[PDB]
């Protein structure tokens, strides 16, 4: 089915006539746009008092990235290497070797944040949940050096936001 | 009627400790609102929320004047919220 | 002595005019400038921290970056910040902006709007949300607090 | 967005229109000849940005077709509610931004609010305001969270209303009217053969709509 | 102390243009379903004098090959005439009771193209110079209508007196003996300072700026005056000068909402418009205006 | 809310304020405490001329009352 | 010399006062200008160089000039009107006493005016440019690109 | 001499205005780095000035009001109206104000 947006034939009557002259000649229509206008500014405004409110947001929300660790202590990755292959953007830098007690971890874990789309398929690649894209979004940067993460900064990162983090994985993992 | 928000407003000035407190939460914040205690941080941050607000504007926080190392009267920013207060002020959860 | 008082109390006047009203020229290159106008819709309201909407670039203030820079687009670019009044910054917005982003390794892509022109403050995310630039364009007014000329003219 | 445009003009008329393109050419497809299809599937985010499911959802019907698989029933549901919303948002989009080059500028807030309440919607789907990267070539990432519907239903019992403050602002106004009306006349055959699609289809009569 | 009264013309009028941007953007948001600047002072009132001090404070761009002497003497003519057309208002006294105010303020609008043409010219463009042939253009076609409409409508007050329109309007305001003509006039001064729907095209820019904005609240003033006639009781001037300055505050206001609630015209639009809807009415009304006081035996007192 | 709008306006209020009252205050001032008088036409020209003569103090605004008249 | 130097910027910036100041109308100094280019690459040469130890460069160009001649090129690639006038010694030491007291950076000063006037020495011991492996561009060659932004062909004679 | 100081004071404030907005940002130091001829444009300004003429002869309507030969002066001011309507008219009709 479909509709005509524009197929009216206007009247040709006088009174018709007088009306759309009586239109042209004292502005009815612009009356009418100017009405809406002054009724649309005595309403209230839908702006939010930043940085004292902040907008709202979701637990699947994808913000900067953190490494996670097990209750224990000890850091969650095991160097699969399933975020770098599936990387979109090949932001992801891995090496790895067996640790002094024979534990496979990382040596060098870098994420570059220049390069990063924030597309969250690292986070759900992963197998043990050790990366995991947080809900920090206020990381803004004055050199481009430091956007360039190492496996301190997000292990820092992991630590800083882990409350956070954790609350946001059990209110969303039931639906992964 | 008017004398209704008038009376409002001089509400509002009276619930922010008097004139010098009014005059510092609107230097500081450029906002007058009143609302209930939701919480108090160990970094100084207090919290607030009225559910009469519309949503957006029903949470807020008064930021601290001296975080760790810095003069904070003016100089306030978004990271200056702990993740807990964070999920709770971005309306991640209902819960404080 | 007075003379580093009155220049220190000068300097901050001027820092608090300039920082206090910043009037930015955007190029909306591609998906980030949709983001840029959400920090000028009501919801944000730009315009509530004196930056001005759509500025020109005759007398605007601050350069904001917000998309993908091609190699057929970075002399445009570079020449409108040539056009410039002395007292600019750049802002580059966005992950494509900021290091080439998802497509770094193309044959027609800027790896970076800082090997064209120097950039203040650097904003990631693809897109960055609203609310993260407008974080980032209150870092660079902090950042402009920061700074001193006259202090520095004075002790020259 | 960006755009050069070359143009010849014999006093007021414009003679000649020629616009230089490749201003935003990433070289997409080359890149995507470089990645799974999974992560070819982030490009069609960025390829239209004002309505990215849609190019998802078209990517996705292309894979699928290939894999000669179908999506279960409640993620095509799933699909046709967000197609329509992100349509929702692109003619937001364009109205309002057709309006502000013209001049009108107070639509474009009255209805970039909705638009930042429909990203809302996006990011209470899948985290990201607007590239989602929802819609995948067997179905959908994720579940509708359990108070989304429901969220849904209350914006599009209001949305009529905007639409109808919109029209107020532009329908009947004799400006917008003598800026719009006989402006960039196409015929239909014209409009066949030179490859238009959608509206630039229908505007001409064209009963065509896929 | 005709100095000091020089100065006290002069002084609030840069200060109300300071402030008239904060409440054109301030209302502009609100219209808009946001606030204006309510960051830089309690409600934004220090706005206005960062953007002065920064304005001050931000690099010339000389154009490095243009005529210097045109180039600075743009705006000095620009604030220069919008500064001398308030001396001729009387609110409700004059600063200088000119016999022929309304022929000087005329003159002084004529005047006014003269900085278009010469920044348009000493802008060392092609495009910038076709943009200002537009504007002179467009201001020489409505300021025909204006001069036209002005005359018709002192046709009922007897002189070019200023003074004397507060003695016509003591009983009834002259918008209602003829709205038509305040139509035209209203939207023919919406057309010579180039505001919307008409609005087609650091030191200097804030130069033109100012002047702009000052001309803009001196055509409300003159426009309350002209057709909404307030009160004047001799032993309390204040009352009057109250009422003109609400009246010139809500037409500046209704600029702002105009500008705020519709699109804009193309430039043949316009043309046609005045030329074709404008200056036939204009003249019929004129005839009508000339014979009305000759029919009705109601000419008014001076010659 | 839109009453936030009225402090800017009320500034310019104030601003628009000053320059009338100041023009009647010095009005008054120079002029004796009365109207400045208006001279178009000439005639009244000669009677401020004529007035200025008769007070002795060389000011138009003084007034010579019957007190003068003998 | 070069595009944000102040040897050719400085002739040209002259133009303003009307008439050009020269000691004994420019006729008793020689000067030696260098690009920019050549004593950047020079000094990232003598960075490369091994045996460049202890010794010292002499950065010098290929044509010295007259000053006279040599003001008279600048202002006519600057196509502005020249009128030399000549101004006595100590004369020229008083105006650039008066430019001194400025707080921002002065337009001249005396040991500027003095050293200006001076003649370049010739040093042809010292190991010059070429040992760098670098050919010293003719002044001819960017004088068009420094002095083309100062306006709105007949190349000065060289004396060896 | 009132006027002329009113003058005097506004060109005096405004360029001194200028000025020091014109030498405020020149003390600090910084980097410090065609023939169409379109006819119709031409016309508008003609036209223009031909019906500033005639607005020119209009003027002094206010002061003929009073002349106790109202019949003749009402005639003339008519006529010259009808005649400005006749210009507008032929200017109209030999498409004279087209774009
Ligand atoms: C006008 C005369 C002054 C009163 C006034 O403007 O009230 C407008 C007020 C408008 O109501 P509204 O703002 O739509 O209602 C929102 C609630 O009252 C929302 O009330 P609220 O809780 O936001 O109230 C806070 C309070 C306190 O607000 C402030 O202190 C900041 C504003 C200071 C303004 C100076 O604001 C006021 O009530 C006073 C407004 C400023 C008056 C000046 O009522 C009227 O006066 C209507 C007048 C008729 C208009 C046609
Ligand atoms: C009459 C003669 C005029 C001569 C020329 C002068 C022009 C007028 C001068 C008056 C300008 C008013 C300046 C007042 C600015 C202070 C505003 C105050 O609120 O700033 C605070 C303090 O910040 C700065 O420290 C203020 C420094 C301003 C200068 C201090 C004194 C300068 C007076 C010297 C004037 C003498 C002029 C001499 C030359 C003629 C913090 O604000 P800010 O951080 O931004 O915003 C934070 C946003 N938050 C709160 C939401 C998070
Ligand atoms: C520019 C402004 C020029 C016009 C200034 C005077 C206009 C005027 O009408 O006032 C005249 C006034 C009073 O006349 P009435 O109003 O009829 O009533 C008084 C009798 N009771 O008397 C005077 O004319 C005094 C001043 C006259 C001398 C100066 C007038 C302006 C001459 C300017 C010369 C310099 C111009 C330089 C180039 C100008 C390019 C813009
Ligand atoms: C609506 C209200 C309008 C009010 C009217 C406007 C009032 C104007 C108030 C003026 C405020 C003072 C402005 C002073 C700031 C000057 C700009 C500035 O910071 O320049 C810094 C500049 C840096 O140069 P360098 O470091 O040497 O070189 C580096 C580049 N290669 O240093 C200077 O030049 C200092 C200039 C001298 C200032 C000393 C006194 C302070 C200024 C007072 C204003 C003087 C005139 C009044
Ligand atoms: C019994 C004796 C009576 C004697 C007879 C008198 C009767 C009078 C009857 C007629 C009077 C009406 C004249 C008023 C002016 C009409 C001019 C007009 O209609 O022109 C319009 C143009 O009008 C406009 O478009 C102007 C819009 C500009 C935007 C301004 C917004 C309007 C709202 C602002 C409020 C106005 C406030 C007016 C009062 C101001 C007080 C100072 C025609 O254009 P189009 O419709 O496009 O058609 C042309 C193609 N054939
Ligand atoms: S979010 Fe996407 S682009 Fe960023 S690191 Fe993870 S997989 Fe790579
Ligand atoms: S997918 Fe997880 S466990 Fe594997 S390398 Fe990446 S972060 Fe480590
Ligand atoms: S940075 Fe991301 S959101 Fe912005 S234009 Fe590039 S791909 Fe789109």
């Amino acid at each position: 089915t479909y509709k005509f947006v524009n197929m009216r034939e206007p009247s040709m009557d006088m009174k018709s006539v007088t009306d759309r002259a009586a239109q042209t000649l004292l502005w009815t229509e612009l009356v009418r746009g100017l009405g809406m206008t002054l009724s649309y500014l005595f309403r209230e405004p839908a702006t939010i008092n930043y940085p004292f409110e902040k907008g709202p947001l979701s637990p699947r929300f994808r913000g900067e990235h953190a490494l996670r660790r097990y209750p224990s202590g000890e850091e969650r990755c095991i160097a699969c290497k399933l975020c770098e292959a599936v990387c979109p953007a090949q932001a992801i830098t891995i090496e790895a070797e067996p640790r002094a007690d024979g534990s496979r971890r990382t040596t060098r874990y870098d994420i570059d944040m220049t390069k990063c789309i924030y597309c969250g398929f690292c986070q759900e690649a992963c197998p043990v949940d050790a990366i995991v894209e947080g809900p920090n979004f206020e990381f803004s940067t004055e050199t481009h050096e430091e956007l360039l993460y190492n496996k301190e900064k997000l292990l820092n990162n992991g630590d800083k936001w882990e409350a956070e983090i954790a609350a946001n994985i059990q209110a969303d993992y039931l639906y992964r | 009627e008017l004398v209704q928000v008038l009376r409002r407003g001089l509400q509002q000035v009276s619930g922010h400790g008097g004139l010098r407190g009014y005059l510092r939460v609107l230097f500081r914040a450029n906002d007058v609102r009143v609302g209930t205690l939701v919480g108090e941080d160990k970094y100084g941050n207090k919290y607030y929320e009225d559910n009469k607000q519309f949503f957006g504007r029903h949470r807020w926080v008064i930021y601290t004047t001296e975080m760790n190392g810095r003069d904070t009267f003016w100089d306030v920013d978004g990271s200056m919220v702990p993740p807990e207060w964070h999920r709770w002020l971005h309306c991640m959860t209902d819960d404080p | 002595s007075r003379g580093e008082y009155v220049v220190a109390k000068l300097d901050d006047l001027v820092n608090w005019a300039r920082r206090s009203s910043l009037w930015p020229m955007t190029f909306g290159l591609a998906c980030c400038a949709v983001e840029m106008m959400h920090m000028a819709a009501p919801r944000y309201d730009m315009d509530r921290f004196g930056v001005v909407f759509r500025a020109s670039p005759r007398q605007s203030d601050v350069m904001i970056v917000a998309g993908t820079l091609t190699n057929k687009m970075a002399p445009a670019l570079r020449k409108v910040y040539d056009q410039m009044p002395e007292p600019r910054y750049v802002v580059s917005m966005g992950s494509c902006a900021n290091g080439g982003g998802y497509y770094h390794y193309s044959y027609s892509v800027v790896r970076g709007c800082d090997r064209i022109v120097p950039v203040d403050i650097y904003v990631p995310g693809c897109p960055p949300t609203a609310e993260a630039l407008l974080y980032g364009i209150l870092q660079l007014q902090r950042k402009i607090k920061r700074e001193k000329r006259l202090r520095i003219w004075y002790r020259r | 967005g960006v755009l050069r445009l070359v143009m010849e003009l014999s006093g007021e008329m414009v003679r000649k229109c020629d616009p230089h393109i490749g201003l935003l050419h990433r070289g997409t497809e080359k890149l995507i000849e470089y990645k799974t299809y999974l992560q070819a599937l982030p490009y069609f985010d960025r390829l239209d940005y004002v309505s990215m499911m849609c190019n998802e959802q078209a990517y996705s019907l292309a894979v699928e077709k290939l894999l000669n698989i179908q999506p279960p029933p409640r993620a095509q549901w799933i699909r046709v509610l967000f197609g329509e919303i992100t349509r929702l948002l692109n003619h937001i989009m364009a109205v309002t931004t057709h309006a502000l080059d013209i001049g009108a500028m107070t639509p474009f807030f009255w209805m970039f609010e909705e638009r930042e309440k429909m990203f809302e919607f996006y990011e209470r789907v899948s985290g990201a305001r607007m590239h989602a990267a929802y819609i995948r070539p067997g179905g959908v990432h994720q579940d509708l969270p359990l108070g989304l519907l429901d969220d849904i239903y209350e914006f599009s019992k209001n949305f009529s209303f905007r639409i109808d403050e919109l029209e107020e602002m532009l329908t009947n106004n004799r400006i917008w009217r003598n800026r719009t009306v006989d402006i960039g006349v196409v015929t239909a055959e014209d409009a066949l053969n030179y490859g238009f699609s959608g509206v630039m289809l229908r505007g001409s009569g064209i009963q065509w709509d896929l | 102390m005709f100095m000091i009264n020089i100065l006290s013309l002069i002084i609030p009028i840069l200060l109300a243009v300071a402030f008239l941007t904060l409440v054109e953007r301030k209302v502009l948001g609100y219209m808009q379903l946001r606030k204006g600047p309510n960051v830089v002072g309690p409600y934004g009132l220090l706005q206005p004098i960062a953007d002065a001090l920064k304005l001050f404070t931000k690099e010339p761009l000389r154009p490095a090959t243009s005529s210097i002497s045109m180039f600075i003497i743009a705006p000095i003519l620009a604030l220069s005439l919008a500064l001398t057309m308030w001396v001729p208002l009387p609110m409700p006294y004059p600063l200088i009771n000119m016999n022929l105010g309304v022929l000087f303020m005329l003159a002084m609008s004529s005047l006014a193209v003269y900085s278009i043409l010469w920044s348009g010219w000493a802008s060392n463009s092609k495009y910038a110079l076709i943009g200002a042939l537009r504007a002179v253009a467009q201001t020489i076609s409505y300021e025909v209508t204006l001069a036209i409409i002005l005359l018709s409508v002192l046709l009922m007050n007897g002189s070019y007196t200023l003074s004397t329109l507060i003695t016509t309007q003591e009983h009834i305001w002259m918008i209602f003996t003829s709205w038509p003509l305040a139509m035209m006039w209203f939207i023919s001064t919406l057309a010579e300072t180039n505001r919307a729907p008409f609005d087609l095209t650091a030191g200097p820019f804030a130069m033109f700026f100012m002047a702009e904005y000052a001309n803009i609240i001196m055509m409300n003033a003159f426009t309350a005056i002209l057709f909404l006639g307030a009160s004047h009781d001799p032993h309390t001037p204040e009352l009057y000068t109250i009422n003109f300055v609400l009246k010139t505050l809500a037409l500046t206001i209704t600029f702002l909402w105009i500008r705020a609630s519709y699109p804009r015209f193309r430039y043949d639009q316009l043309m046609h418009l005045l030329w074709k809807s404008f200056l036939p009415l204009t003249l019929a009304l004129c005839m009508w205006h000339i014979s009305l006081p000759i029919m009705t035996a109601s000419i008014p007192p001076q010659s | 809310m839109w009453f936030e709008i009225l402090p800017g306006i009320a500034v310019m209020a104030a601003c628009l304020f000053i320059p009338g009252m100041a023009t009647a205050h010095i009005h008054k001032f120079t002029n004796g405490g009365k109207e400045k008088r208006v001279a178009h036409f000439s005639y009244q020209w000669n009677l401020m001329e004529r007035d200025r003569r008769i007070s002795g103090v060389n000011r138009y605004h003084v007034t010579k009352g019957l007190e003068n008249i003998d | 010399f070069g595009r944000e130097d102040r040897f050719l910027n400085y002739f040209a910036s002259m133009r303003w006062f009307g008439g050009v100041p020269l000691i004994s109308l420019g006729k008793e100094t020689v000067k030696q200008p260098v690009y920019i280019v050549d004593v950047s690459k020079g000094i990232i040469n003598a960075i490369k160089d091994p045996d460049a130890k202890g010794k010292t460069f002499a950065f010098v160009g290929p044509n010295r000039y007259l000053l006279f001649d040599l003001v008279q090129y600048i202002f006519a690639v600057a196509y502005r009107p020249f009128l030399p006038y000549p101004l006595p010694h100590f004369a020229y030491r008083w105006v650039g006493r008066l430019f001194e007291v400025s707080p921002f950076e002065p337009w001249t000063t005396r040991d500027k005016v003095e050293r200006v006037h001076m003649s370049d020495m010739t040093l042809p011991h010292l190991p010059g440019l070429e040992d760098l492996g670098i050919q010293a561009t003719p002044l001819e060659l960017k004088a068009i690109e420094v002095l083309r932004r100062h306006r709105t062909v007949k190349p000065a004679k060289t004396v060896n | 001499m009132n006027i002329m100081l009113t003058l005097l004071t506004n060109v005096t404030l405004a360029s001194l205005l200028v000025l020091i907005a014109f030498w405020l940002p020149q003390l600090n130091a910084y980097s410090e780095k065609r023939l169409p001829f379109s006819m119709k444009f031409f016309l508008v300004a003609i036209t223009f000035l031909l019906f500033d003429l005639e607005i020119a002869l209009l003027l002094p309507l206010p002061w003929a009001s009073q002349t106790n030969n109202l019949k003749t002066m009402l005639t003339m001011a008519l006529f010259l109206l009808i005649l400005l309507a006749a210009s507008l008219a032929y200017e109209w009709t030999q498409k004279g104000l087209e774009w």
